[PDB]
């Protein structure tokens, strides 16, 4: 059938067409290398590395003949038109792949949401974009990077739980707060009035048993963390905060598809599962919205793949199955007609 | 009939040859272990029991409440009934399937965005 | 004044008591394929263990209930009201088999494979919770086994149809089949030498003798197609079971994956299951297969378990909530 | 090139020859330096008092007695087995093992358990023995030739107790019985009287009612004594260990106990296949008996079956004959080289 490959800036998301959920999701060759980044920001970078870990996807992660099934993958919005070329030249020639497509994660993460019209937030590993999408067509113009992501995160993590005593900076003791990082932090809805509370004590230190048995214990940490989203200072960084740069990004668009926008905010990629972060999205939004202006924020449970989600969901859909990039087609225009095919 | 001391050898050496393997037979629980101790096999289940037990007594008390792993997309969010489940998600994808199909076949020409006053030429 | 412990199997009621190590009382359709379909009948069946079986007085104990995972919402109900109406226990709790074997296995995250008389499952539990959505049913169970060796103990010339012949047919069952590691292999050295036939001696001292029927009748749990069926193999619907469930615990439930009910008891079964499910999977993949001795009632056990914790006091419907609050309790209550 | 079947016992050992239909040689388990058995009991301490091999250079001493002065035969030319009682220490196995091979050089030899022996002579793999000896009494479930450990129950209560408990019972008659000679006429006495009653109670009211209970025993020296429900009372201990100050259970409930602590699947098979053993089931009746009880303590629809071989006098002993008669079982002996490469430890991988 067809394939659908997420390839995100330090997971890949590789799977079949059709159901919900992918198959393979794999570190950015991959684990068993683990056992011994071309992708870092969000665009391919090494074209050899990348190969690399196409072959082992479609090889050992997939278990597939890459020149028996369509293939589907996602790019990073703003990438150029060199890239995409590439990233075709690449499947058709080195893969044989009988046809291809590449389409913008944001995009995806959008279409799974069940819309075509909205503004995205997607915060993955290596990168943060806002990308407003109107009629299934994102505005460029409008669309807004941001180099803080869940690396960063991660980092800071250890970073501040240096303050508590603990010293983490083995790549594994890295791995180690970020599991951390996933299961006890969390975005506040009051971030001053957290600190206070913080202070005030009960339920908010939570103990985390270590690999080896030991157990640490975690406080304010646990929402300071996320908090750099909203003040990349924390780590420093003159950039706005991810609400801020949100507003401006729908700002950055005409007037009046402006109202679609605020009512339609969608959030994806693995950085947006820290709990609270809807709240305090809206929360933030809403201040800096006109007063009268519906707000919507939407984070589907699942949005750790919405992208991939999307990427199945978009390649079932009959209309679609007339997109493709078919071999033929490619030998007789060439890589360039992957930016008439795919937009 | 008596058990002569030769049929008595018979039903023997067939029965001996018609006997599982003792390893087959603690893998069936009629035998206890090999390796454990052969007095205190009582003891050694009660203790394992008790461990078992403390495992679950506490396992329980942090038991997550449903709505939290709903959360974190472990059970499917949220109504209807257990059994219902299942099949009402695949209604689910597919109704969205569908009315995702028209929304992007009837999408907009580029031209349209840019006379609507949305992106440059 | 302690608790009791009733799993009503699709072929065989466990009854017991909070504590022992093992049912008190087990016996041998109005529970076929798992769901009770025959209240009166079930009724009886109830009344049966508490007061010919167990010998106690209903009145005086706690019950814990089996139910089969994805018994509907008004089942659970109608069990509770005939607990507290028809018996007046003091209090009751109903519980997902499946879950209980998995608790017994001292777990509360996995996916159990229970293969009990009529039906057989795959349940993917997380922290206690079975994910409906995941759940496979499959209607080949312990019976059809059974029959389908009757069956083919027909090529060798025997013919056992009777109740009672069944029966005997049953017991040759569990005593020589076996599931076979390489089933194609297992046949071609089936062939190749004796040493794999075995000797059985009926009630009536004739003694017959059986050969690959002994681990071709378990195949079909692998092969649902040898009983005429288009249902896929146990370990491909466990496959597709955890498949079903969020990519995250994935790994955790193929490294957790325990089997339960009398049908898994077969010799070999869990090194097969092991090598398939092993090739269903991901090349990169913990695959574990817990196959406790004591499955033939792990549910059972798992519940005795239970309902013996402090913790669970807590938890039981007392007489009084059910009469503040109607069956419907159930539902808030047990989960 | 014929074995030898050695029965250690805690009161008598059995020997004799592969083959044979019963021992060749029963003699006392006791110990001009050293007198064995019955020369021993002629002028003027038992090494394996319930059941279990305490001394060893006493013990030592019984084997090479057994070999020459009972069985006339050369240690190094016949393979021997040896019985062991259920749950001996895997220590003590390997002791006999040592012994049998360095202090014996016997070509070949191996160890069995008693109560799985006396099973096998009964025709059977699969089943709950009570093997009743002299100073200890077990109740042994056995599936497909296998003790089931867990399951196992000792009994300190055994023959000797019930020869000692007539004596202090024949008291009550006037009878004094205290010389080691006269506990031997005692025991005489019990072997040939006594005899387990169906119902206990009603047998001593009967008792009461009429005579026709009692009989008469002429003692050595021409006196004739006279002895009334004593006959009855002294075997009862066997079901009422609280007869003489014991707060274990009777036999039948601890058989029942035994079984339960079984598999619930393979008790059916336990209940049907309840094979006695051992000098201490011989008394009449406690077949019968053992029936009733088992019956009352176990489910209203049980199949329920006692078997009672009239020779279980020598159950254990027999079976080992057989089985060291077996063909098959010649390929599991423990040769003299085996020990050689692998030492004492050999034997818990071969005998079991
Ligand atoms: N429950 C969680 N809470 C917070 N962060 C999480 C959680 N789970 C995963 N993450 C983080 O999400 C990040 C990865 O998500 P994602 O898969 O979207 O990154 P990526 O796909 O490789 O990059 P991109 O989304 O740009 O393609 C990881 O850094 C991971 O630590
Ligand atoms: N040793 C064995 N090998 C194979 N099958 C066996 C063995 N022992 C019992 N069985 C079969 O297991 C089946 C019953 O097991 P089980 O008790 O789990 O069924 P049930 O409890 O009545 O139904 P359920 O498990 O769904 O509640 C019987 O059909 C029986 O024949
Ligand atoms: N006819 C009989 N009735 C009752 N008891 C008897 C009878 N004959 C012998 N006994 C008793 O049986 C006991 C011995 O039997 P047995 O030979 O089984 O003892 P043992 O073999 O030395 O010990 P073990 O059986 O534990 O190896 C003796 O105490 C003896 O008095
Ligand atoms: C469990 C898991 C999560 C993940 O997303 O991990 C991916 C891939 C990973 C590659 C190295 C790591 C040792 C291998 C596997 C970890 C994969 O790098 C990340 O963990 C980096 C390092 S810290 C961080 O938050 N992202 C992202
Ligand atoms: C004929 C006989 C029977 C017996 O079982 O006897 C054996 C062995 C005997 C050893 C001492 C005795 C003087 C020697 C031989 C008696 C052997 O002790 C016993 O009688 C003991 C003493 S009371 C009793 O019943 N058992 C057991
Ligand atoms: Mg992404
Ligand atoms: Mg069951
Ligand atoms: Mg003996």
């Amino acid at each position: 059938t067809a394939l659908v490959c997420d390839n995100g800036s330090g997971l890949v998301k590789a799977g079949f067409a059709g159901d919900d959920a992918p198959r393979a999701v794999f570190p950015s060759v991959g684990d068993e290398a683990q056992s011994k980044y071309p992708i870092e920001h969000g665009i391919i970078t090494n074209w050899d590395d990348m190969e690399k870990i196409w072959h082992h996807t479609f090889y050992n992660e997939l278990r597939v003949a890459p020149e028996e099934h369509p293939t589907l993958l996602t790019e990073a919005p703003l990438n150029p038109k060199a890239n995409r070329e590439k990233m075709t030249q690449i499947m058709f020639e080195t893969f044989n792949v009988p046809a291809m497509y590449v389409a913008i994660q944001a995009v995806l993460s959008l279409y799974a949401s069940g819309r075509t019209t909205g503004i995205v937030l997607d915060s993955g590993d290596g990168v943060t974009h806002n990308v407003p999408i109107y009629e299934g067509y994102a505005l460029p113009h409008a669309i807004m990077r941001l180099d803080l992501a869940g690396r960063d995160l991660t980092d800071y993590l250890m970073k501040i739980l240096t303050e508590r005593g603990y010293s983490f900076v083995t790549t594994a003791e890295r791995e180690i707060v970020r599991d951390i990082k996933e299961k006890l932090c969390y975005v506040a809805l009051d971030f001053e009035n957290e600190m206070a509370t913080a202070a005030s004590s009960s339920s908010l230190e939570k103990s985390y048993e270590l690999p080896d048995g030991q157990v640490i214990t975690i406080g304010n940490e646990r929402f300071r963390c996320p908090e750099t989203l909203f003040q990349p200072s924390f780590i420093g960084m003159e950039s706005a905060g991810i609400h801020e740069t949100t507003y401006n990004s729908i700002m950055k668009c005409d007037i009046d598809i402006r109202k679609d926008l605020y009512a339609n905010n969608v959030m994806s990629g693995g950085t947006t599962m820290y709990p609270g972060i809807a709240d305090r999205m809206q929360k933030e939004i809403t201040a800096l919205a006109p007063s009268t202006m519906k707000i919507k924020i939407i984070a589907p449970p699942e949005r750790k793949y919405s992208v991939w989600i999307g990427g199945s969901i978009l390649a079932s859909l009959s209309t679609f199955q007339q997109m493709w990039i078919t071999k033929q087609e490619y030998d007789e225009a060439g890589p360039s007609i992957v930016h008439r095919k795919c937009f | 009939a008596p058990g002569s001391l030769s049929e008595r050898k018979n039903v023997l050496q067939l029965k001996l040859q018609q006997r599982r393997t003792r390893e087959e037979l603690v893998s069936q629980g009629i035998m206890p272990p090999l390796k454990s101790p052969a007095a205190f096999h009582e003891q050694r289940e009660s203790l394992e029991r008790a461990r078992t037990e403390d495992y679950l007594k506490r396992k329980i008390r942090s038991r997550p409440e449903r709505a939290e792993l709903v959360r974190m997309h472990i059970l499917e969010e949220t109504s209807a009934e257990p059994s219902l489940q299942a099949k009402q998600l695949k209604l689910k994808r597919a109704r969205l399937a569908d009315d995702l199909n028209e929304k992007i076949a009837q999408r907009p020409e580029r031209m349209e965005l840019v006379e609507k006053n949305i992106l440059p030429v």
